């Protein structure tokens, strides 16, 4: 039957001191205890995670911008495991609600792309100073944020910038929060998603990953005409996971005289 | 108004371009589309001599019959074909280049009657003299084009509609003949 | 000898062989409306086995109502 | 320029037109014949090609009186006895094998 | 009579110069056909009778009864053997 | 920039070209029925001259971005369910007709059934009722064209 | 100039405007055969309908070749409305041969069904649509055959000379099995479900069908059934009008359109009421009963014509 | 039904045990023949080799079985699966039933010793 292979233990107890207990045996029916909300899981990222966190029972907190592209995530949790709620960055009541009950809460609210709404410095440090700065009033264990690579404070881009801004400004009013690092990703060097989202489960739940910029990039190291022919800090093994090879992925006369033809 | 004159000389260009593309193609079907399409640049060729009734025969029965019965053989057939390659094809071209030059050449030689071979050649080309077109009122019932094919088949030549009649009995008992398998 | 090529002709899945228009065999699937209606009727009681009579064949409904009660 | 002629230039533009919303409102992304189905299109073309043989009989049907008449009954005479020939030989007709031949059960 | 010519010698040279399959040779047959009925045609009009047009409507009729004939011969060749060939028969 | 001139509040989207094809999405509406067991002929009990829905555009006699999965979804058609979701044009939706294509239904704890078309397809409406009368259905096709126009995507 | 630009638009938007009003046509009547209210309406904004599902079709999916072929079928669906004449000597183009190119279209109508199914091949397709082809050429030809049976009483290509023969009577009332043969035929041409096995740019063969419909149905009106000819009407305007003026003219040819609208509406009626009432053909009872059956009455009909006329004097003068 | 289906046979038991194993043979010469097909077929992510390892570690499972009529019904049994494997009948969600340890690793803790089982009770 199926097991927790998502955990370590079946009582567990979380940092704040809540005590949770997994209920009966991994799987869908079950429930590990554990509320977590994940901040942009309509996207391409987050629909990994919480297929693997609402896999086992986790209770996932959605909060979704636009009704349509959250539907495909009903499927991949039982009745009361995943929870839509909708929010804004803008109203501070809105992140003020999604975050009363959970235990860990992640974002993914990462945007390349400059709107009429909001420009890199919008989306990035300072929607993650909102969102942490109502962390750190709840008392969250375990926030994660997952930034960009290459994100430095001062850059020419923008986006690197803003990102180093947003770890900057999350790691100093949050101390326990954890600052992950990922390469370019290739659902379907580069890292493949399914890995990031395994990572990132593995980052979630266990201690002594506290306070610790994690370096997620895969096995062997490329150039972009080098892709284009083939289509033609901590790593990976702090959390005991081996990403998978680029490569390996990158697929994912006499008979016809004695038949009959004219019949 | 001018614009109005090269008409000719146009869709003598088009079915040059027309025939280059029947056989520089990948699929068999995309010749015969070239090929309806030179169907129907003769029929603008052939309105604009002066037959309008032949450019529709030609509509009726070459864009007509025999283009669905070409497409239809292509479907319901599968026919091995290659690319027109460099590697097999570059070998025919110091032939080509010798036989476009004698046979279109020789093929406007005998519109003369001169003995000069090249007095014969010239007179192909030495043609710009327009034709005075006068009225006269002679004829009285609109004895069009067809009405006149419809009294020579019938009176003159009833004979050659007549031995047509046993060569379309051919057409029709021919694939009958072939095809059936009686028994 | 006589090549066929196979298609895929309520919920029926039906394969048939076909030469030219001819059928030469037809193989007609089955199954994908079985949902254990056979079963689950020895946990239940008579009052309670008798609506599992026109969940099938449901249209003609009370004479499979009637087999099961006489 | 008189008004025949704007008709069969200016329709392939409304279906260009038509063609072209289509193109900006829309998302993207041997066996073996039997013998009938060949016959019918090959034999169709002798039948075709008779009717425009008649065609210029039709027009110029007041001329050739009680002549050219005559030609193009033996002309359409001919023609039958080609057509009773696929008649009676069942050309168009495809069969197959559903009957049991229905010979009678013989013991010992 | 440059359309007429034309189409012949090409369609002529489309006959000779291929190697791939067996229908370019068809339709290239019968646009010889076409492009003798372009020199005719012209000749009729421009001589100011019918009895070029005469040969017209008669060779429209053998340009067809010469299909049907020829295509039955390919299903013939077809029937027997199981895919024609791309070099020839 | 430096800093930011965002509002720190802003109203609830419930508190608070393109067009004439989604006025046609409107109007006209051909769900691409997966009747499967008792509840298909209560479906055509809509294309009955009684429940006709002829009026606003409801045909269901059979490429259209709408599905309605109606009764028991057995072990063997979850992927055949599934592939014929994924075929369908992007902004889909499905409506669960009866009991046994929600939660199971009847045969809820039989072997060779999933329990509700919720293991597979993302639905977004239910229609209750183990033979819910057409009555039903229909009123649910109407919540549901409610959900498609609030949408406006 | 603009004389005539002016004509050519009043014709094609007066054309293009009745072929969407039968797309709303078919729908109510076929409603009121089988008692349902089928669509809510039909005015002005009746045409809301077929406009709103028309953008709509334009929503789904398709999955060079495949732009020609739509493209095809629906120019040639859409030329051969000049020819019909609408009044007397009312063309959009005048030509002496307008059978001639009426037949030329009805023969240049058939690619479609050829090239639309190469699109999204597979075997069994691609057997069905030569099978569509087969049948669409095959009643092709009796249609070009009773075409020759009409214009021997003619003789002449021009179709309001046809008309205007047919003024004293209508060919149809001595012709009659003909038009019973020639309205089957009529909807053999088109896939009209009694002869529908090979169904049973999706919008132009959607509207290209249609119009189809409708102009097999202006076929039909002008030489079986009068053109635009109803009655003499030489009586009643010697009464109403006093001389000839522009709304003396406008009076006669809105009678003659009325004349002629009356046939091809109830001929197009007749397409949808013979749709509802009978089930669809095999296909080898469809190529049956084209060849072995009633094309041997073609031909006698064909030859018992010629001698009829030959037993009187009475050979049509051109 | 007259005719059978296209590479069925007569269910037929053996009275010896070497007539079995010559028939267990030719089938999983037919395995690996067909091996091929099930990865274009059924289209899989990986290698017809672990297509072929796996129907030969599967014939291992039963490689010391004693009783003759349970070779029996084990032959019949394997016969069943080429022929709806051979053709499309299985889909490709059933097919990869067959391989559920290679597609995807769920996660830490696997469990050995006593401990690790013992910290979630046995799982
Ligand atoms: C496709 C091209 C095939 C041409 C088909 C010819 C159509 C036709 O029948 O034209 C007839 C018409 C005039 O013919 P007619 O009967 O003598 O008119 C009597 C006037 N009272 O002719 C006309 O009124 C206009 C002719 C229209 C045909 C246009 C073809 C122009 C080709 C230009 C080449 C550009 C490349
Ligand atoms: C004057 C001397 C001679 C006297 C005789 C009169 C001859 C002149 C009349 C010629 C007109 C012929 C009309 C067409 C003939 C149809 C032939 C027919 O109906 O039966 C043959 C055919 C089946 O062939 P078979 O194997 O023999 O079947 C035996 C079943 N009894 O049947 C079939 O395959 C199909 C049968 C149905 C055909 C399609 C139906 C189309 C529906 C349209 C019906 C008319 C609608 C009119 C609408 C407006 C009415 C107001
Ligand atoms: N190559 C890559 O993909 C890389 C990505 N990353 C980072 O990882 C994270 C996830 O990766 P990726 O899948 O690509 O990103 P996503 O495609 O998931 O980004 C979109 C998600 O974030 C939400 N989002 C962005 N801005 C806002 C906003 N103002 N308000 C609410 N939601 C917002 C989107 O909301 P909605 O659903 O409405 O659109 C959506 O949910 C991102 O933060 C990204 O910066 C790291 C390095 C490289
Ligand atoms: S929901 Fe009810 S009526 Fe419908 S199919 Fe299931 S059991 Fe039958």
């Amino acid at each position: 039957m199926n097991s927790f292979e998502n955990l370590a233990q079946d009582v567990n107890i979380t940092r704040s001191g809540k005590t949770l207990i997994a209920k009966g045996t991994g799987g869908r029916s079950s429930r590990t205890g554990y509320t977590a909300t994940v901040f942009g899981a309509n996207g391409f990222l987050g629909s990994y995670l919480t297929a693997k966190l609402a896999k086992h029972g986790t209770t996932v907190v959605v909060p979704y911008r636009e009704e349509m592209a959250k539907r495909h995530l009903k499927v991949t949790g039982d009745l009361g495991v995943v929870n839509f709620l909708e929010m804004d960055l803008r109203n501070l009541e809105s992140i003020d609600e999604a975050v009363r009950h959970s235990d860990i809460v992640v974002n993914l609210i990462g945007r390349e792309y400059e709107t009429k709404n909001f420009n890199y410095y919008d989306v990035h440090v300072e929607g993650a100073r909102r969102i942490a700065e109502a962390v750190k009033k709840h008392n969250i264990a375990r926030y994660i944020h997952v930034s960009a690579f290459n994100a430095e404070i001062d850059s020419p881009s923008e986006f690197n910038h803003t990102k180093g801004l947003g770890e900057q400004v999350t790691k100093d009013i949050v101390p326990w929060a954890t600052i992950v690092r990922p390469a370019p990703m290739f659902g379907r060097n580069p890292v493949h998603v399914i890995d990031v989202a395994a990572a990132l489960e593995r980052i979630c739940f266990d201690d002594s990953t506290v306070a610790q910029t994690f370096e997620l990039y895969g096995p062997q190291k490329f150039t972009q005409k080098q892709i284009i022919d083939m289509v033609s800090a901590k790593t990976f093994n702090d959390l005991d996971l081996t990403p998978m090879e680029l490569p390996d992925l990158m697929f994912k006369e006499n008979k016809e005289k004695t038949f009959v033809h004219i019949l | 108004m001018y614009l109005t004159y090269y008409f000719i000389e146009i869709t003598i260009f088009l079915a040059i371009l027309c025939t280059i593309f029947i056989i520089s193609a990948k699929n068999p079907m995309v010749s015969i589309l070239y090929m309806i399409a030179l169907f129907v640049i003769a029929a603008m060729y052939l309105y604009l001599i002066g037959l309008g009734i032949f450019s529709l025969l030609y509509i009726m029965i070459y864009i007509g019959a025999i283009a669905v019965l070409f497409l239809f053989i292509i479907t319901l057939l599968d026919i091995n074909s290659t690319e027109l390659s460099v590697k097999s094809n570059i070998r025919d071209l110091p032939l080509v280049l010798i036989s476009l030059i004698v046979l279109t050449i020789s093929g406007l030689m005998i519109y003369s009657n001169d003995s000069i071979l090249i007095n014969k050649l010239l007179e192909a080309f030495g043609n710009d003299y327009n034709t005075i077109i006068t009225q006269d009122w002679f004829n009285i019932e609109n004895t069009t084009l067809l009405t006149t094919i419809g009294n020579v088949l019938l009176t003159n030549n009833a004979f050659i509609l007549l031995v047509l009649a046993i060569v379309l009995l051919l057409g029709i008992i021919g694939p009958i003949s072939i095809t059936m398998k009686h028994k | 000898r006589i090549r066929a090529f196979t298609i895929n002709f309520g919920v029926l899945r039906l394969i048939l062989e076909l030469s030219g228009e001819e059928i030469i065999r037809s193989d007609p699937h089955v199954g994908l409306l079985h949902r254990g209606t056979e079963k689950l009727i020895e946990y239940k009681t008579y009052m309670q086995a008798l609506p599992y009579f026109d969940r099938l064949d449901y249209v003609s409904m009370m004479t499979n109502e009637q087999v099961f009660s006489l | 320029m008189n008004t025949f002629i704007i008709f069969i230039i200016l329709i392939p533009i409304v279906g260009f037109a038509l063609l072209a919303v289509n193109i900006l409102l829309a998302v993207y992304k041997r066996l073996a014949f039997n013998a009938a189905f060949i016959l019918v299109a090959i034999l169709f073309l002798p039948f075709d090609l008779e009717i425009s043989t008649l065609l210029p009989y039709v027009m110029s049907i007041y001329l050739v009186s009680n002549y050219g008449f005559t030609i193009v009954l033996l002309f359409l005479l001919i023609l039958i006895i080609g057509f009773v020939y696929e008649i009676n030989t069942n050309a168009l007709k495809i069969n197959k094998h559903n009957k049991p031949n229905t010979d009678s059960l013989i013991y010992k | 009579m440059f359309i007429g010519t034309i189409i012949l010698v090409l369609s002529f040279l489309g006959f000779v110069f291929n190697r791939r399959n067996i229908i370019l040779a068809f339709i290239c047959l019968e646009t010889m056909l076409l492009g003798i009925n372009l020199i005719l045609l012209r000749n009729s009009v421009l001589f100011d009778d019918i009895s070029g047009s005469l040969f017209a409507i008669v060779i429209i009729i053998l340009a067809g009864v010469e299909s049907a004939i020829g295509l039955s011969l390919l299903v013939s060749y077809y029937r027997l053997r199981g895919v024609i060939n791309s070099y020839g028969i | 920039v430096s800093s930011s001139s965002m509002p720190t509040d802003f109203p609830l989207p419930s508190q608070q070209l393109d067009a004439v094809a989604n006025w046609a999405r409107q109007g006209s509406f051909w769900p691409v029925t997966f009747g499967l067991a008792c509840c298909a002929v209560e479906m055509m009990h809509v294309s009955a001259p009684r429940y006709d829905q002829d009026r606003l555009g409801i045909i269901f006699r059979a490429q259209s971005d709408i599905m309605i999965v109606a009764g028991t979804l057995t072990n063997k058609m979850a992927p055949v369910l599934r592939q014929v979701y994924d075929q369908m044009p992007e902004p889909r939706w499905v409506i669960s007709m009866g009991s046994c294509a929600n939660g199971g239904g009847y045969y809820h704890f039989s072997y060779s059934v999933v329990r509700g078309c919720d293991r597979i397809v993302p639905v977004d409406v239910y229609v209750p009722g183990c033979p819910p009368t057409s009555e039903a259905l229909m009123y649910g096709v109407f919540q549901l064209q409610r959900k498609m126009r609030n949408t406006k995507i | 100039m603009i004389i005539n630009i002016v004509e050519i638009l009043i014709f094609l938007v007066c054309v293009l405007f009745s072929v969407a009003y039968l797309t709303v046509a078919e729908r109510k009547t076929l409603a009121y055969m089988q008692r349902r209210l089928g669509p809510n309406f039909v005015g002005y904004y009746g045409l809301l309908q077929a406009f709103a599902d028309a953008v709509k079709l334009l929503l789904k999916e398709i999955v060079i070749i495949l732009v020609i072929s739509p493209l095809i079928t629906l120019i040639t669906a859409l030329i051969g409305w000049v020819v019909i004449p609408l009044g007397p000597g009312i063309t959009l183009g005048e030509l002496n041969l307008g059978i001639l190119f009426s037949l030329a279209i009805g023969s240049l109508g058939v690619f479609g069904s050829l090239l639309s199914g190469w699109s999204s091949n597979s075997k069994y397709s691609l057997l069905g649509s030569i099978r569509s082809t087969a049948q669409l050429i095959s009643y092709e030809l009796i249609l070009t055959s009773i075409f020759i049976i009409i214009i021997m009483f003619v003789s002449s290509l021009n179709i309001t000379t046809i008309i205007e023969t047919q003024r004293v009577v209508w060919y149809c009332i001595p012709l009659l099995p003909l038009l019973l043969i020639f309205f089957i035929a009529s909807v053999a041409e088109t896939a009209r479900p009694p002869f529908d096995l090979t169904e049973s740019p999706f919008v132009f063969f959607f509207l290209a069908e249609y119009s189809n419909i409708i102009l097999i149905s202006a076929f039909n009106g002008y030489l079986l059934l009068g053109g635009y000819l109803s009655f003499n009407y030489s009586y009643l305007f010697n009464i109403l009008f006093n001389d000839y003026s522009y709304v003396s003219f406008l009076f006669e040819g809105l009678i003659n359109s009325s004349a002629y609208a009356i046939k091809l509406v109830f001929l197009m009626f007749s397409f949808i009421w013979v749709r509802a009432a009978f089930p669809r053909f095999t296909y080898d009872n469809l190529i049956n009963f084209c060849w072995i059956i009633l094309l041997p009455l073609l031909f006698g009909i064909f030859l018992i014509i010629p001698s009829t006329l030959y037993i009187f004097d009475s050979f049509p003068t051109l | 039904a007259i005719i059978a289906t296209a590479f069925a046979e007569t269910v037929k038991f053996s009275g010896s045990k070497q007539e079995l194993q010559k028939r267990t043979l030719a089938l999983y010469r037919q395995f690996l023949r067909g091996a091929p097909t099930f990865a274009d077929l059924y289209e899989v992510q990986f290698s017809i080799p672990t297509i072929r390892t796996k129907i030969r570690q599967e014939f291992e499972r039963h490689r010391f079985v004693d009783d003759l009529s349970i070779q029996n019904v084990l032959y019949a049994k394997g016969h069943m699966e080429y022929q709806e494997c051979i053709n499309f009948w299985k889909q490709q969600a059933q097919f990869l039933k067959y391989f559920p340890e290679e597609d995807d690793i769920q996660g830490r803790h696997q469990p050995s010793n006593f401990v690790d089982k013992f910290l979630k009770n046995r799982a």
